[PDB]
């Protein structure tokens, strides 16, 4: 429970809880009643929506992507990262070293396309969703045997059903996930900088199972985050600036914050 | 009956005393130690040299100017060519220390200004191209301190480090950087400036040469100023102690 | 969020007495300001921030 | 003063006379722009709501 | 196998909950953690510091 | 990934493209450049390119590499 | 249980039961058997629909409004509010404070429009409706990168499943919510009146996620408000007058009831 | 940890019911709350008033 | 391990550090308080403000030169127009009050001089014409300091104040006035100055408007002095916090 | 919110057009007179419009103001 109000008095003495010293690195651990008086508060209020938990635990849109039942794009394919998209991104790197479960969302739906085939009747569409570890064979096809799913994990899903869902464990060669790596994967130190191979969880591949029409569809997929069961150590000051790139920390400098009129100016310019 | 400001650390064959300190910092409230046997993977027998390896080593000196942004080490380079703590990290594939961080700078009443001393752990910097990636000789500077920029620099197909100093080379706000283990200078209180840092990282070791686990910042928030008359010439100096060093993984010198 | 119904106050500095310097020393100084949390400080109703954006997928 | 350290730094002097004015900003601690970056400002700009007393310190 | 506990209630009653898999990946988010310690980053000095007492002496 | 994926060769000229393989690449293994040359299953200057240099020697000139699932670039200005 | 009737016989006595003081303020406690003869009546009654939770706990219509799969209006907008309807706003007002939590439901239908395009089949349809609390984000577009619901709650629905329904808990500031507010929000007493921070609930927005179609759609949302576990104070008297505005209390003089023939009628005329 | 309770019936049984979330603000309605006390609106006044006595004397 | 130079004084919602303090002077050795039941006259049920009255107010600062005689401040009337204090006194015919007054003068260690800070009761001073009294605008200044000369003043059939300085107004050796509670401000050792007053009357309590009970003086026994270079701007403030103030005597605001 | 959304103003014309906020409204903020002036990011009388002074000095004049998702109007006869 959050502290309550102690209350005080007048004083006159040599105790001086107002004067410190910044220099030693300690945040002063004043109260208000040491510099005024104040009456006896008592307080209910709960830090319970600033837990880490809850503050990570909400699902979290990271990445989406099309593909057609008719053309070149057959299948899609994607690197799983949260890194593409900015709000978890900056969430999450509120820490130097996080450690959690994902679960896992999919959002799949259908889009009719222009064209001039007509008598157009279309069945149920099917989609399936492949995850391949990384190290795997991949389908370079929409029939490529590699759909076979022998022992990589798939998931079904008939449009009109519920989203699929599925929960992955913490799959960190490392103790800890990394949000942010000072090296290189070369002992040279050559190469490229800020890359490593601990936070690598496989790839995404999605293809429609039928075509269902003899006319043009498109259908999109979009991947949902949500961190389960956190850790997190090593605070870190937040972005000031705008992400630039997936890959790495690169940013356009910006200044420290915004400008208002004068010193004593009461509102924002 | 003695003054909290005089404060004596000795480590290995040498001893820092100084008679105007704040305090020491202590990392995140974590003395450095050994690694434990419910923590460890590589099984071979470590190494740790104490003595040899634990023991003050002074860098070179910088100098205050009344327009200086400020200077940054990564720790593991600052001390790579230096005796045998080099030695032991040039031969061995794996290593995990501590450190202990002495900042020095003294000037009269008259002098006037203050410094952040700061150890941030990942200091993950970025390029001012945004397409490729800073340079390691830009990076990294092993027995010289690496400089802070006040204007942005420019971006045309090169490998250089955005250094601006208001976004401490991680575009961040450089007014945050007071979550990491800190202690500030300012000439008319301090004298120095200690931390005492642990091994931080996801891994139980590391090796040495391509990973940087921490890097110091001193960066000058208030700038410098005396009256004429004054000394113009105002150094600071770093020294750093390795704290419970070892080593795992002997083979032929070298990093490649 | 600005709202003139839950309004805070004002904070502002005066001078006491003047700065006062020997010969020799510089009569302009600066102050530093740090803001922190009490321990009876609480947040609610967590939400979207304001302050990062983003018009296509970063690469 | 944005794009540089002087943002952070609180000019000092002299004067001939007394009770003029050094600075002043509102309690608003999510939403100023004297706040609304810092690591408290950050960390509201996630909340709809505050509730607390806060601590200044001067230097 | 049951377990009760108490939900969120305001100031001034249980739930039930069983797992069903086997792998404890597949739990629920532990959303009741109100465990706080702020003296690793606030107040992280050696020699301790008391309010009243002068910081430096 | 390659490494310095923007620079400027200015002058023989040897076009660098020195690349990195992600665990997730197992697809085919395909390099192309472009202003000429293409390698599948104007020189290259490493027999062994396959390994990671897809350096050539010789406007813009473009270094694709393509193993699924990753796809990189890198533009080069020779003048 | 209600009161039951209790048995009298004739009285002659200085007992004067049916004489008052209506200038006390206070309502007489007489029962039938102190002006009659009155027999021995057990009552079963019990007034169980009258508490201040049945009377308030039932489902009820808020707000609709519309958006399209193509055009102009591709996304909806709504502030939360109970104001806008006449039924729950004229019930909730019979209180000046109330407290309660919110349980919420969406009923969403679509439409086809006229229109000339031919061979058009289409897919099945997700909607996503997003609540944004007051002081973040709102999307400026459909395709804006706010909907990314890194941190707002979300809900997506496909056509032809069960309405969608989540519970909202009290979310004041204040201890209590306000029907009515005698003052202003500056203090000057300038601005608008009766308007204050302590009842706002944030914004709603609601999308098609895909397009379904290659022909004109249109969809309506309809809101429901149930309070749920309910607490009221200091009765007020009914809203007499038609309802003007939803910010304010003002109305047009009417009538403080029908109007007979004379004062012996015993029918409306 | 299952809750028993007595179903509204006519005069001259039970419901079981368990809870499924952690909020409280996810439980259903209290609709078996039958408390009255009206005499807050009603009968107000600081003395109190027998109604065999005259109002005023 | 604390240094008796440093004190912290907190009244209602003000509060006061001083790092170079000498002590704190207490009247005549008695801390104020209420009036008692066994001493008082007055019928009537008192109003007791606390927080709201007792409180440190900060007045005008004026003001330290080479050449500067002294100054003055009647108690009452420097608060009279000050706050609740203020209107508590306009709507009561009787009032009872305490007071701690607090002086501030800081300056550098190459500045000298010392000032006198003395709390006097019943400071009756006399005009500059014999047969003529003081007018209340000469004797009064609420929101201003009253100034000493050093000359003497000439006596023209006016109102007038005899303000010498050597006189102390009041006729009498200006050296004698440590027998009152005092404390001397002396540039080299102290900053500030502080006296904690009880209630001081021949009756329980008293009209505020028309009798002013102690009287405030500051005066500079050795000047003030600086080579060149130096801060020429040298101001002095007080602060003054009343305590454990009572009022009786309810009625239309106004004094006649 | 404008204040008084209904007047006339009969009579340098002074038209006021002040208005409030909602902490929900987080929108850009679009100002426009009809009857003739837009802000986007007659003349304005106020340097800091965006405070929440819309005024303009010179049939109805209407004054839209729009922060989504608040929009509000004002209507003045001048005579």
């Amino acid at each position: 429970r959050v502290a309550d109000t102690v209350g005080t008095g007048p004083t006159n003495s040599e105790a001086i809880p107002a004067l410190t010293a910044a220099e030693t690195g300690h945040t002063s651990q004043v109260v208000p009643g040491d510099t005024m008086q104040t009456r006896h508060v008592k307080n209910y209020h709960s830090r319970s929506e600033s837990t880490i938990e809850n503050f990570l635990c909400r699902s979290a849109c990271v990445y989406f992507t099309e593909y057609e039942n008719s053309g070149a794009k057959r299948y899609a394919e994607w690197v799983l990262t949260p890194r593409q998209a900015a709000q978890l991104r900056r969430k999450l790197e509120f820490f130097t070293y996080v450690r959690f479960d994902l679960e896992l969302t999919f959002v799949i739906t259908s889009t009719q396309q222009p064209s001039t085939t007509q008598n157009q009747d279309a069945q149920i569409l099917t989609h399936q969703i492949m995850y391949v570890p990384p190290g795997g064979p991949v389908p370079d096809k929409v029939d490529s045997y590699v759909w076979q799913t022998s022992t990589n994990p798939s998931v079904f899903w008939t449009e009109g059903n519920a989203p699929p869902r599925m929960s992955i464990p913490f799959l960190s060669i490392g103790n800890a996930y990394s949000n942010f790596y000072d090296g290189w994967s070369e002992f040279s130190r050559n190469g490229v900088y800020g890359i490593n191979t601990l936070n690598n969880m496989g790839t995404l591949y999605a293809r429609h199972v039928n075509a269902g029409s003899t006319g043009p569809i498109k259908s999109t997929i979009r991947i949902y985050f949500k961190p389960k069961h956190v850790k997190a150590w090593i605070p870190r000051p937040p972005r000031l600036c705008q992400y630039e790139k997936a890959k790495n920390v690169n940013f356009q400098p910006s200044g420290v914050t915004t400008t208002r009129q004068s010193i004593t100016t009461m509102t924002n310019t | 009956g003695y003054s909290d400001r005089a404060r004596s650390i000795t480590l290995g064959n040498s001893t820092i005393t100084t008679q105007e300190c704040a305090n020491v910092v202590v990392g995140y409230g974590v003395w450095p130690d050994y690694l434990k046997d419910s923590e460890a993977t590589a099984e071979d027998q470590p190494t740790q040299p104490d003595v040899a390896t634990c023991r003050f080593y002074t860098l070179d000196s910088v100098q205050w100017q009344k327009t200086s942004p400020g200077w940054w080490w990564k720790l593991p380079d600052a001390l790579s060519n230096l005796g045998l703590f080099g030695q032991n990290m040039q031969y061995h594939y794996l290593g995990r220390t501590g450190y202990t961080v002495h900042v020095q700078c003294n000037a009269s009443k008259f002098h006037q200004g203050c410094l952040l001393v700061v150890c941030v752990p990942e200091a993950e910097m970025g390029c001012a191209t945004l397409d490729n990636t800073p340079s390691s000789a830009e990076l990294l500077g092993g027995d010289s301190a690496k400089e802070f920029a006040d204007k942005p620099v420019a971006s045309g197909s090169n490998k250089l480090v955005q250094r601006v100093v208001y976004n401490a080379g991680m575009g961040v706000g450089v007014g945050n950087l007071t979550i990491f283990p800190h202690q500030w200078i300012n000439l008319r209180t301090n004298n120095s400036a200690t931390i005492v840092m642990p091994y931080t990282n996801s891994v139980p070791m590391d090796n040495m040469f391509r990973h940087n686990n921490v890097t110091l910042m001193v960066i000058p928030f208030v700038p410098l100023d005396y009256c004429p008359g004054s000394t113009t010439y105002v150094p600071i100096t770093v020294t750093i102690a390795p704290m419970c060093a070892e080593y795992n993984g002997l083979r032929l010198a070298g990093h490649q | 969020t600005s709202d003139e119904y839950t309004a805070g106050g004002f904070i502002t500095c005066w001078y006491q007495t003047n700065i006062v310097v020997p010969a020799d020393a510089q009569s302009s100084c600066y102050i530093m300001c740090f803001v922190s949390a009490c321990n009876d400080f609480s947040v609610r109703l967590l939400k979207d921030t304001p302050f990062i954006s983003q018009q296509n997928f970063f690469q | 003063k944005v794009n540089s350290m002087e943002a952070y730094q609180i000019p000092v002097r002299s004067n001939e006379g007394s009770g003029t004015q050094v600075f002043g900003f509102p309690l608003q601690p999510g939403y100023s722009s004297v706040f609304s970056r810092t690591l408290l400002g950050e960390i509201l700009n996630y909340y709809t709501h505050w509730s607390g007393s806060i601590k200044l310190t001067f230097m | 196998g049951a377990q009760v506990s108490t939900q969120k209630t305001g100031a001034h009653i249980h739930y039930t909950n069983i797992n069903y898999y086997k792998d404890a990946a597949s739990n629920s988010a532990n959303r009741q953690d109100f465990t706080q310690d702020p003296g690793k980053f606030t107040e992280p000095v050696k020699d301790i510091m008391i309010k009243s007492l002068p910081a430096l002496n | 990934s390659i490494t310095t994926p923007e620079e400027m060769i200015e002058k023989t000229a040897y076009l660098p493209c020195k690349f990195t393989l992600s665990p997730e690449d197992q697809g085919p293994l395909d390099i192309e450049w472009l202003i000429i040359i293409l390698y599948s299953g104007v020189h290259f200057t490493s027999n062994d390119l396959k390994s990671g240099d897809a350096s050539i020697n010789v406007g813009t000139y473009q270094c694709k590499v393509k193993k699924a699932p990753g796809v990189a670039n890198k533009k080069i200005h020779l003048v």
